[PDB]
């Protein structure tokens, strides 16, 4: 019964989607006998832990679990966990089969640096025997001392291919169907992050099904994650831009409340919307997107939604009066 | 091996106020005993009588031992060669420690003096184990 | 309270955000429900709409049984989160009775709603990853909030978005009206939205001042109305008139005269720094004032208001505002 | 076996350090004489730190190094108790050495070490100074308690020179028969920053899935925003143009905002056709954007105010 | 062959450089001590050391502490038991080890008998503020024997205004150290110096003291280097070793703040020679006090960058804000251990900017920073205002107290007959009094 | 001394009948009394309207590192959610009727705290009530302002605070040449009770107890100093100048002195100076109001006090 974003995770790397050369390049050192200390670092439902599972089962099948050796943020692993039952399993040779151990430590940038700092001096040290694997969505958050110890693979946002993909998997072994550019709509909101992609599709496996083979459109989607769309978005523009403060005011004030909307979301859209147009002197270009980025920022700590609003409709205003 | 700088001290052969001497194990007793009563045991020694004394908040805690020798068994006697009174005080936890060198013999000798560091002896076959310990204030 | 005392018993009870809602309903009948995460403004539902997804789902018998709950107040730190949460987690799913079997769905499934989850250490965060997730099979999160971008990335990714809209004046009205009904409360016309504005989305804040003005009008027990007026005195906003001397002394008056009259206000008037929010709405509302104005008026609230977010000094923040709008 | 090129090729004597050569000679002379001060060495990462506090404690004990030298990092016990016992029962300890040398305790990861640790390790080094020196390596000695820190010589290294890490970079692809070319080479100096270790890590992943050590391949591992992108994207005459740089090459290819900033910080930096006051202006800018990014606001939208007001500036 | 502040450590209590108040306010104490107990400690002599079983010393690091309370011991013939940080105080062994001393008197005492005390302790408990989670209860129990001790008892900390330290109080005669006069240290250290064989400008031994905020033992270390670091020290070698000694080893700090202060890096020419790169990278080369050598002279110098027609003033205040930003980047930095990839932009806006801004020619000289013994004041003056506070909360925030307590100075201080009348009609005792005394000084 | 003459009593409150009614006919329910939350200036009464109040509802004998009474306790967060949360729930077990609680300062509360304290009141509400005393409603999460009365303390007018005045001096035996002395006060403190009283007690206790129409006003360790800095910043525009404010207010501040506190009444005590055009003040409060943030963004309170001088001598110069 688990949700999508689980039930659909790589069984095998031949499963993973858009890392390839991440895929490619690990597989070689395993056949070539020359592992590195692996970091893999990208932003959230990449594939991550998805790859070293499966590259751990792949390399050790069944005798996995007495052979590799996984921590993660859920886990304990201050300074003594390092020392002790980390540095055991990297000093002392394996009970079944012969090789190297394999050390698993996933969202280690939530390690803290005595912690990490100890890690890096295990690693060090047991370097000629062990293979260690980091795991993480910025590697900055990492102490240079032990990030210089490993081989780093990025894995970069799924692109529309894997990400088109997958979406083809999920609507077979699925009774669903997703329009045209549904199925686009739901890419470019995903950012590239493979999670929230299964999760909307199956906020409609559960939504517009009642003749269990109806159409998922754009709105579906676009009113599903509770973001803009084209129209309504480069609506909003145009009423700032020539209706008057009052009439735009209110426009904005109503596609935002009758929809759901948040400044920030608009913003943005706009922000690529207008970024198309020809403007006429480049300072336009530069206080728009100068006080648009400091609107933003400021709603990031909350500051007051109504000013804020009438901010963007001032800066996007003001702004064009070349 | 260690690198250790000792304040050696000038150890002499003194004329204590008393000399006394009994079986290890029942010295031992004694300040087990009182101990539980006292942080600190008085040993008095008068009249050619050996007598200790503790005195807490609980309660106190008197023993007391008159010399004799017997022939049956010469170890499980009580000696004692006064030549004048004495009367210290003891820290107990000092006694406590001093009380584990009755397992070297199966006697020890206490000379005792008015103004020097009380004198607990056990005998080696070939040597001894003795404790300087310095009494409290008066 | 009326406030707990008309709290949504049932997810259809929830009027004002719907758009969420309405997709719970239907995912209800799943075991697929998804981990999820609420977040929006304070008051619009949130906490309400989980409380009643789990009676609509579980029924007072399981309730207590398989649903755990950690709030600001209860201690939830790097140590409780790898402990208790993922115990009750990684724990097995409890046996139904012989009659939730047949009165509620018994879903295989318990449930962790970590409300207020805005205010957790970033570190307790990301304990809670890997745990709520390898126990996706029985175990299932709920994590509310009022600032998405309190709750690290990570977990936004794993969980189900659904952010609560404010509430539309429109939206509010329906869920308003039918509490003055039931409380035969002699309110005015000007009065019933008026609740709205000055507690713009909060809804609780919308009824606390519905119940809190209304036990103030019956002691007057004239029986006469509870105007407008009547109400923003107690809410904390500031007169409209006490204002009107605000924007004129700017309209024209030299730097000296407003940092004298700012001096007043400080002095005891109202230290509202809303009254930041009501010059707003006047200059963006009123239609004597060029766009020109508009525009420069709009950039400097927003600056004194960033600023006023920052723990500044009320006074100094404030006269600056009205010393630089005059300029204007 | 995959004996990584920082271990293999990991300075064994004081004479291999390409270190800050001043202070080093320091050590070469308290090699020579014996009277080692206690002494804290700090500094950034991968400088020769570690290496050079161990170097000099061979050419002090040679053959004693075994029996009067204790080490005691990050992966090991270092409580209160271990200081109380361990630690103290070391310095006590009786070995004869030559007229000017002492037994040297090496606390590494000095910076980690607890407070009441450390408070308790004040008078241990204090009484027995007169046979055992301590050395405490670290990146913050900004954590060492002052009455620890009054006890002892602060040595501060600094990041090691492009020259420098040029020199041992050399050395090694020597003894290695790397294939390089002089682009490659300026490629890891620019991405190492004054670290050797980073520098000879990439180095030999570089090798070690390119062969052939040349730019291209460099920043293919090193996996961040190429420089000559980045550069391009800063110095384009129009607004328009570089914005289009940052959506095609930069951002539309999937690189973090994080790492768009970051070169562009260090790109600035090294942009010699601009002038100190101009680069400055802008670094302050990609800064003031960085932190932004660090905050939570990491949206495209913020690195495009960010090229839009270095143009402002670039144009004033 | 041994440490320098080894073999130079004072032998008489007619060696500790400064304090010299202090010293005597102690051993006077050690001296009435058993008088003090003949009248059951409830005469405060006309020096209050009277009423206190045992002293509680504190100050700063290396200022001598440690040697007066062992070295007035030795004075007056006291045999010394010692413990400190190293040893394992818990209130368990403290009560199983010392305590038993409290009333005891030294078996060394005897075989060392004229010595009128030589069969007496003198309970020295060292680094007390250090007792940390392996001396459970220690406090308390040390505290305890403050009051119940039969033999003189001195404790030695460093921060007694602290909340561990609190239960020590009322309890003993606490007697302050500060920071040892320089011309103290200045004397000693020549003399050293002339012991050594070598000559130094009292330029740089001035400012050594100054570097070293007073700390003798780090001066005496940080003196140590020059001859330990060269082979042989000549005739001339002198005047030019202070060079590579002062310039690397021993003022670095300033050499740091000089070089970024010159004019001469930022000019187009040498601008290419000394690159952006490396003027970023001084910072590391002390990216702790760059900041705070920066800020404390960037506006001490005769600018040579100036734009055309770019008064000093307007320069420098451009500086002043950037010096201001960097604070803001620096507090995120230290609020989160991994934030360090932010160093950079610090070095920019904390250091390498401001400096750009200003640097020329060096009007004044390079001061070490005022920040750090000026965060001393005024941190150790909140403490007391604080314990003011929590005596007055009775009669305002501690805010409104130091913004309050205005009025009270002068029927507080007015006239010094009235004495007695406002002083009790304030419900304030003897340290009520002493302590609201210092603050409002 | 102003201590003494504090209202230990409702029936005692001479200030702001619209309240001092509003908190009788508030205690008309001692066993049901909502949460409260009291804002306002410095010195108006607030704090001692609320001990004055706890002795109206529950007894008299109200009065006796926390401020505990054998009927409530007060909070003063000088982390710090860790105490509320813990010490309060603690307090909770007040059953086995309810009890008081007064957080002063409300303002240095977290926004991670009081989401705490906000649960917790909606928690055991029953056997725990909140009186939060504050100066600025603003850093106040909403989910508190409903579920508490949201009541103000405008400050006493000029005219009143003169009338509190003459009182003290009817019974310390003080001569008021006239109304003159008195009246100037009250517009001296501009409304603070705490200053116009300890006020009258300063430029008393200098006069001889005889107050003439020569008042030299209070002026208090601190308060001066910033005049004289004041001046300086006016007169020498310089950096050598700057280099002397330096060691002024490195002194205000290592004398237990808030920055935040020499920028504000420095940034006003400049406003107040005729020698200077509404450009000049103009551009002097912008760089406080830029400034102040700054100070609230980081920790080394001088670099910034200081760079605002700067800003401002080259305003000025
Ligand atoms: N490259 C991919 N190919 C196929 N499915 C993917 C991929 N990345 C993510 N998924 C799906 O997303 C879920 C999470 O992916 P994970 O590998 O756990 O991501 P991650 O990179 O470890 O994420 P974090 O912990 O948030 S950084 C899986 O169960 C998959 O169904
Ligand atoms: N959508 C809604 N429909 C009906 N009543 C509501 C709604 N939202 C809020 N209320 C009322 O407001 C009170 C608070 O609702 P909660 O669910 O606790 O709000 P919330 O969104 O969790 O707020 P926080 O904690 O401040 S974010 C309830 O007891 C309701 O009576
Ligand atoms: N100056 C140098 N000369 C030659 N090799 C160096 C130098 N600095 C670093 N290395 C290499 O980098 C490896 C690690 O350097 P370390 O001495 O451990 O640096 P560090 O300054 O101690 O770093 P930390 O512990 O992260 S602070 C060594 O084994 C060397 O191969
Ligand atoms: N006032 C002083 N006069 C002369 N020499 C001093 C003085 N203070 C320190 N020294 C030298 O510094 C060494 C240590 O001084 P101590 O008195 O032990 O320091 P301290 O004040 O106890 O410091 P701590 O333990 O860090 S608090 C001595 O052996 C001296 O050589
Ligand atoms: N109504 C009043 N009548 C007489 N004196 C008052 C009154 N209100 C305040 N005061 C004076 O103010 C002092 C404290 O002010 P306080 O109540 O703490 O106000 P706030 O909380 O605004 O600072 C009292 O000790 C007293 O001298
Ligand atoms: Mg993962
Ligand atoms: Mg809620
Ligand atoms: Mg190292
Ligand atoms: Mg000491």
């Amino acid at each position: 019964n688990l949700p999508w974003v689980e039930k659909y995770r790589p069984e095998t790397l031949d499963e993973v989607y858009g890392q390839n050369e991440v895929i490619t390049t690990v597989r070689k050192f395993v056949d070539e006998g020359k592992l590195p200390h692996l970091l893999f670092y990208g932003p959230p439902g990449t594939g991550k832990t998805s790859t070293i599972v499966a590259l751990a089962r792949e390399i050790y099948g069944k005798n996995y679990s007495n052979m590799v050796l996984e921590l993660n943020a859920s886990d304990d692993r201050g300074i003594d966990v390092v020392r002790n039952q980390i540095k055991d399993f990297a000093s002392t040779r394996q009970i079944f089969s012969k090789g190297f151990k394999l050390i698993i430590l996933d969202e280690a940038d939530a390690m803290t640096n005595a912690a990490q700092n100890a890690l890096r001096r295990v690693i060090e040290r047991y370097t000629k025997n062990t293979r260690f694997c980091v795991l993480a969505n910025y590697a900055h958050k990492l102490t240079p001392a032990l990030l210089s110890q490993c081989t780093r693979f990025r894995f970069q946002p799924l692109p529309q291919e894997a990400i088109e993909r997958r979406i083809a998997n999920v609507l077979v072994h699925e009774k669903l169907k997703l329009s045209p550019n549904a199925e686009k709509a739901l890419i470019e909101l995903s950012n590239g992050d493979m999670r929230r992609v299964l999760n909307v599709l199956q906020s409609c496996k559960a939504t517009l099904d009642n003749p269990d083979e109806d159409e998922i459109s754009d709105d579906v989607i676009y009113e599903c994650c509770g973001a803009p769309r084209p129209s309504d978005l480069k609506a909003v523009l145009k009423s700032i831009l020539e209706d008057d403060w009052g009439t735009a005011h209110y426009t904005l004030n109503k596609v935002r409340s009758a929809k759901g909307l948040a400044l920030i979301d608009l913003i943005e859209g706009i922000v690529k919307i207008l970024e198309d147009y020809e403007l006429q002197n480049e300072e336009t270009r530069v206080h728009l997107l100068t006080k648009l980025a400091d609107i933003e920022y400021s709603i990031s700590k909350g500051g007051n939604d109504q000013i804020q609003g009438s901010a963007v409709i001032g800066a996007i205003k003001a702004s064009f009066e070349n | 091996l260690m690198d250790i700088d000792a304040d050696f001290l000038k150890i002499e052969e003194l004329q204590y106020d008393s000399t006394l001497s009994l079986p290890s194990s029942e010295f031992s007793k004694i300040v087990r005993d009182l101990s539980q009563l006292s942080d600190s045991i008085n040993i008095m020694i008068t009249k050619e009588t050996i007598k200790f004394v503790a005195d807490g908040d609980i309660g106190s805690g008197s023993v007391i031992i008159k010399p004799f020798v017997d022939m049956e068994h010469p170890e499980t006697s009580i000696k004692l060669e006064m030549d004048q009174p004495v009367d210290l005080t003891f820290g107990a936890k000092y006694l406590l420690d001093i009380i584990k060198g009755s397992s070297l013999s199966d006697r020890v000798g206490i000379r005792l003096s008015s103004e020097a560091p009380a004198l607990f002896q056990f005998d080696l076959k070939s040597g001894f184990l003795q404790f300087f310990l310095a009494p409290k204030f008066n | 309270p009326w406030v707990e005392k008309y709290r949504p018993k049932n997810l259809d009870e929830v009027t004002a955000q719907d758009h969420a809602v309405t997709v719970l309903k239907k995912t209800l009948k799943s075991a697929n429900l998804p981990h999820m995460l609420f977040y929006g403004p304070p008051g619009t539902g949130k906490t309400s709409t989980i409380l009643a997804l789990t009676k609509e789902l579980y029924g007072p018998d399981l309730m207590k049984s398989r649903i755990l709950e950690l709030n600001a107040s209860d201690e939830r730190g790097i140590s409780i989160v790898r402990e208790k949460v993922k115990n009750f987690a990684r724990l097995t799913v409890s046996k139904p009775s012989k009659h939730d079997l047949e009165n509620y769905p018994c879903p295989p499934y318990k449930i962790i709603i970590l409300d207020e989850a805005d205010s957790m250490t970033a570190d307790a965060q990301s304990a809670l990853r890997r745990t709520m997730e390898t126990y996706s099979g029985v175990t299932r999160f709920c994590l509310i909030c009022n600032y998405v971008t309190r709750i690290i990335d990570p977990l936004a990714s794993q969980c189900s978005k659904f952010r609560f809209k404010a509430l539309d004046a429109s939206n509010a009205i329906d869920r308003l009206r039918f509490i003055s009904e039931q409380e035969n409360v002699k309110c005015d016309d000007g009065v019933l939205e008026r609740i709205l504005d000055i507690s713009a989305g909060d809804l609780r804040r919308g009824i606390t001042l519905l119940q809190s003005a209304s036990k103030g009008a019956q002691y007057l027990g004239d029986g006469k109305n509870i105007t407008s007026t009547q109400v923003e005195e107690l809410a904390g906003v500031v007169p409209h008139d006490i204002l009107i001397e605000i924007v004129e002394k700017v309209k024209s008056g030299d730097f000296d005269e407003i940092k004298k009259y700012v001096n007043t206000f400080m002095k005891s008037g109202w230290s509202a720094a809303s009254v930041v929010n009501q010059l707003h709405e006047y200059y963006i509302t009123n239609d004597n004032f060029d766009t020109n104005f508009k525009n420069q008026i709009s950039w400097l609230l927003f600056t004194t208001d960033s600023r006023l977010n920052n723990g500044t000094n009320e006074h100094i923040q404030l006269l600056n505002l009205l010393v630089k709008i005059s300029q204007l | 076996l995959q004996l990584p090129w920082v271990e293999k090729y990991r300075p064994q004597v004081l004479s291999d350090i390409v270190g800050n050569k001043e202070t080093i000679d320091r050590l070469q002379q308290i090699a020579k004489d014996g009277n080692m001060p206690h002494m804290i060495i700090s500094g950034m990462p991968g400088i020769g730190k570690t290496t050079s506090v161990h170097c000099l404690a061979h050419e002090l004990l040679g053959r004693s190094y075994a029996d009067g030298v204790l080490e005691l990092n990050a992966s090991d016990d270092r409580g209160i108790d271990v200081v109380r016992n361990q630690i103290k029962h070391f310095a006590q300890k009786k070995l004869h050495l030559p007229p000017g040398k002492h037994k040297i305790v090496i606390l590494d990861e000095a910076d980690s070490m607890t407070a009441g640790a450390q408070q308790a390790l004040r008078r241990t080094m204090e009484l027995y100074s007169n046979s055992t020196r301590f050395a405490f390596a670290c990146n913050q000695s900004n954590k060492i308690i002052e009455p620890l820190q009054s006890q002892c010589a602060i040595l501060r290294y600094s990041k090691l020179s492009d020259e420098d890490v040029l020199k041992r970079l050399l050395q090694i692809i020597k003894l290695e028969d790397v294939k390089y070319t002089n682009d490659g080479l300026e490629a890891i100096i620019f991405t190492a920053e004054g670290d050797m270790r980073q520098a000879i890590n990439n180095l030999q992943s570089t090798v070690a899935g390119h062969g052939l050590v040349n730019a291209d391949n460099v920043f293919k591992i090193v996996d961040s925003p190429h420089p000559l992108i980045v550069k391009k994207m800063l110095l384009a005459s129009n607004l328009e143009d570089s914005i289009q740089i940052l959506r095609t090459d930069l951002w539309k290819k999937g690189y973090s905002s994080i790492d768009i900033v970051t070169t562009s910080f260090r790109v600035t930096k090294n942009l010699a056709q601009v002038k100190e006051s101009v680069r400055l202006e802008m670094i302050k800018e990609i800064g003031l954007t960085h932190m932004r990014i660090l905050e939570g606001v990491g949206t495209y939208l913020q690195l495009a105010s960010m090229l839009a007001k270095i143009h402002k500036l670039n144009n004033k | 062959d041994k440490l320098w502040t080894v073999k130079y450590a004072p032998t008489n209590l007619q060696q500790v450089c400064g304090n010299k108040g202090s010293v005597m306010k102690l051993k006077n104490w050690l001296a009435n001590w058993e008088n003090s107990k003949k009248n059951s400690f409830k005469h405060a002599g006309k020096d209050g050391s009277g009423v206190f079983r045992a002293a509680m010393l504190y100050g700063p690091p290396g200022i001598g502490k440690t040697t007066a309370a062992h070295l007035v011991a030795q004075e007056l013939g006291y045999d010394i038991l010692e413990q400190n940080a190293s040893d394992v105080r818990s209130k368990t062994l403290l009560n199983a080890g010392v305590k038993n001393a409290l009333d005891n008197m030294s078996v060394v005492g005897y075989f060392k008998h004229q010595n009128l005390n030589g069969k007496h302790f003198v309970i020295i408990m060292d680094e007390v503020d250090g007792m940390s989670g392996g001396d459970r209860g220690g406090v308390g129990q040390l505290a305890q024997f403050c009051r119940k001790t039969s033999t003189p008892l001195i404790l030695i900390c460093n921060e007694r205004n602290l909340p561990k330290m609190r239960p020590f109080d009322r309890v003993c005669l606490d007697i302050q150290f500060r920071r040892p006069d320089a011309n103290s240290i200045k004397s000693r250290l020549m003399t050293i110096a002339i012991r050594e064989k070598f000559k130094l400008d009292p330029n740089v031994i001035d400012r050594l003291i100054q570097t070293t905020r007073g700390d003798i033992r780090q001066v005496i270390n940080l003196l140590s280097t020059i001859s330990t670091t060269t082979k042989t020290i000549n005739h001339e070698n002198i005047n030019e070793i202070s060079k590579a000694w002062e310039k690397n080893i021993a003022l670095k700090p300033f050499d740091i703040a000089h070089k970024m202060l010159d004019g001469q890096i930022y000019s187009d020419i040498g601008s290419r020679n000394f690159t952006l790169n490396d003027k970023i990278a001084l910072y590391f080369d002390d990216f702790d006090f760059t900041p705070l050598m920066i800020q404390e002279n960037y506006l001490s110098t005769r600018p040579s960058v100036l734009k055309p027609g770019q008064s000093h003033l307007e320069a420098v205040a451009e500086a002043a804000n950037c010096i201001s930003l960097g604070d803001i980047v620096e507090k995120k930095i230290r609020s989160s251990e991994q934030l360090w990839s932010l160093l950079p932009l610090h070095a920019v806006l904390s250091s390498v900017y401001p400096a750009s801004k200003v640097a020329g020619h060096m009007a004044g000289r390079i001061n070490f920073t005022a920040w750090l013994g000026q965060n001393s004041k005024s941190a150790k003056y909140y403490r007391l205002l604080q314990e003011i506070h929590y005596h007055t909360r009775l009669g305002x925030x501690x805010x409104x107290x130091x913004x309050x307590x205005x009025x009270x100075x002068x029927x507080x201080x007015x006239x010094x007959x009235x004495x007695x009348x406002x002083x009790x009609x304030x419900x304030x005792x003897x340290x009520x009094x002493x302590x609201x005394x210092x603050x409002x000084x | 001394w102003v201590d003494k003459y504090r209202p230990k009593s409702l029936n005692a409150l001479s200030h702001n009948e619209e309240l001092t009614n509003f908190l009788k006919s508030l205690s008309d329910q001692p066993r049901d009394l909502p949460h409260l939350l009291l804002y306002g200036p410095n010195g108006t009464g607030k704090k001692t309207r609320c001990m004055a109040l706890l002795e109206s509802i529950f007894g008299p004998g109200v009065y006796r590192n926390v401020v505990s009474s054998p009927y409530h306790l007060e909070i003063t967060p000088s982390n710090d959610r860790i105490v509320i949360q813990e010490l309060l729930k603690e307090v909770a077990q007040m059953e086995q009727r309810y009890k008081c609680v007064i957080i002063n300062e409300a303002n240095s509360l977290t926004k991670d705290a009081q989401a705490a304290l906000r649960r917790t009141m909606e928690k055991y509400s029953k056997n725990i009530r909140l009186i939060m005393v504050c100066d600025s409603m603003s850093p106040i999460i909403a989910p508190i302002k409903s579920q508490c009365l949201l009541i103000r303390c405008p400050a006493p007018s000029d005219s009143e605070i003169s009338t509190i005045l003459s009182d003290v001096v009817t019974n310390e035996r003080i001569q008021l040449e006239t109304k003159d002395i008195l009246k100037r006060i009250a517009q001296a403190s501009n409304g603070n009770l705490r200053v116009s009283l300890l006020m009258l007690e300063s430029m008393a206790l200098n006069n001889e107890l005889a107050l003439k129409s020569s008042s030299p006003i209070i002026k208090p360790d601190w308060i001066i100093v910033i005049h004289k800095l004041t001046r300086k910043i006016v007169k020498e525009r310089s950096v050598n100048s700057l280099i002397e404010c330096r060691a002024v207010l490195y002194d205000l501040l290592a004398h237990c002195i808030p920055a935040n506190i020499i920028l504000k009444e420095l940034t006003f005590s400049l406003l107040d100076v005729e020698t200077l055009n509404t450009t000049n003040k103009s551009s002097i409060i912008e760089y406080s109001s830029v400034f102040d943030e700054r100070l609230s963004l980081g920790n080394k309170a001088i670099f910034h006090l200081e760079g605002f001088i700067a800003k401002v001598m080259c305003c000025l110069d």
